């Protein structure tokens, strides 16, 4: 999970 | 293992092609998978306000097929993170999308996402249903029972946003007795069914004491946090306040404490020791001496996490004649009695403890419809098919086959669709  | 290839015609659904301007504060999404060498990156949610929601097409759940022509499927986690951030301030990127793949499905419900979904569609096609000089049941029975919970919300708002009418308030004009009372079960969302059928059961001090029991034995913190919320926008009260109006003495002390959902989480050790001073205080606490110190039964059978709970359960029946179940039977009566035995079996094995009640709701006179729709509704996106597993091995005969006898009709065919096959 990682912001884009 | 969840579908996966490389190449792009082999993909399911509809592809998406979208074109972002990156801000300020990235595209404004997230995306999960790219672990496993083989697993789809998809949309794990979109930043209201953000490039991605504001321009409308990208979705949850999307394959992110393509950036900027190159074909990433098959490609790292980490790979296509560095794509995104490399891009400058005001450069756009262009994606490709494919819609059909689903997350985070339960492995154990029997009622799954369409693939080919189409909100639009399906609003139509109820619609004409509704409409049919007497009700075409078939058309809105094959169609709800068919489509995931969150995909029934998709088009409940898009009939609201074609007729400018509630979808649940056509289908309650349109059907009746217990297909009704399934379908509109259906359209609400898990929190909100949950929260209602909770109002419903404290009609009185006559309480459906077995409906509040049932729902909040069985229900998980997750679940339960949402439905204190959900509870207190629908009812303007807090569901804490109705269960103090609604019961007393030790059963309000052990439904107050089940419903406030802070059960302490499953943890990576196993406590060996506290699972024996557990097992010796539920012991002392009972069987061992005269009367019973409820308090602390109602304590560690609360408060403890499931799995602990198991292995407590356990050495319980190294230091008491009776296991916890036959203990409690011997202890206490009443409502009290009821729920700790419904919270034990829902410990020890939950599906199981679905398939008894499926079992008791059909075997006698009639039916107790309302524990049988509650159920095969709350249950199909969960755990059905451990439910069916489970009531298989006990009862011989198939969950399908129990209520092809105990039902029929559209209702009963609304019902089967739900269980999801025979065993
Ligand atoms: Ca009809
Ligand atoms: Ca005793
Ligand atoms: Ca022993
Ligand atoms: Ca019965």
């Amino acid at each position: 999970s990682t912001t884009l | 293992k969840p579908f996966f290839t490389r190449n792009p015609s082999e993909l399911k659904g509809k592809f998406i092609h979208t074109k972002l301007r990156k801000s300020s504060r990235g595209f404004g999404f997230t995306v999960v998978g790219g672990d496993e060498p083989d697993e789809f990156l998809q949309i794990k949610s979109l930043v209201l306000d953000g490039p991605a929601a504001l321009d409308g097409k990208m979705e949850t759940g999307d394959v992110i097929v393509s950036v900027n022509d190159t074909c990433v499927l098959g490609h790292t986690h980490a790979q296509v993170v560095k794509i995104f951030q490399s891009i400058p301030i005001g450069a756009s990127v262009d994606l490709e999308l494919c819609r059909g793949y689903p997350l985070g499905s339960s492995a154990y419900g029997s009622v799954k996402a369409y693939t080919n979904f189409d909100a639009e569609r399906d609003a139509l096609n109820i619609e004409t249903a509704i409409k049919t000089k007497g009700v075409d049941e078939v058309t809105i029975v094959n169609i709800l029972t068919n489509r995931s919970n969150e995909q029934r919300q998709d088009i409940a708002f898009a009939y609201q946003r074609r007729t400018k009418k509630e979808l649940a308030s056509a289908l309650k004009s349109a059907l009746s007795g217990h297909l009704e009372t399934v379908i509109l079960g259906l359209l609400k969302t898990p929190a909100q069914y949950d929260a209602s059928e909770l109002k419903a059961s404290m009609k009185g001090l006559g309480t459906d004491e077995d409906s509040l029991i049932e729902i909040i034995c069985s229900r998980t913190n997750q679940e339960l946090q949402e439905i204190n919320r959900v509870y207190k926008e629908m009812y303007k009260t807090d569901l804490e306040k109705d269960i103090i109006s609604d019961t007393s003495g030790d059963f309000r002390k052990l439904m107050v404490a089940l419903a406030k959902g802070r059960r302490a989480e499953d943890g990576s050790v196993i406590d060996y020791e506290l699972i024996d001073q557990d097992a010796r205080d539920l012991y002392d606490a009972g069987v061992k001496r005269k009367g019973t110190d409820v308090p602390k039964w109602i304590s560690i059978m609360t408060e403890r996490s499931v799995p602990h709970l198991q292995k407590v359960f356990d050495r319980y029946k190294s230091y008491s004649p009776y296991d916890m179940l036959e203990s409690i039977r011997k202890e206490v009566k009443g409502d009290l009695e009821n729920a700790f035995l419904n919270l034990v079996q829902c410990i020890q094995n939950k599906p199981l403890y679905f398939a008894d009640r499926l079992y008791d709701s059909m075997k006698g006179k009639g039916t107790r419809d309302k524990v049988l729709i509650r159920i095969m509704v709350s249950r199909s996106e969960v755990d059905m098919l451990k439910i069916r597993s489970e009531f298989k091995r006990k009862y011989g005969k198939s969950l399908y086959y129990y209520i092809q006898q105990d039902t029929k009709g559209d209702y009963q065919k609304a019902l089967l669709y739900l269980c999801g096959g025979d065993d």
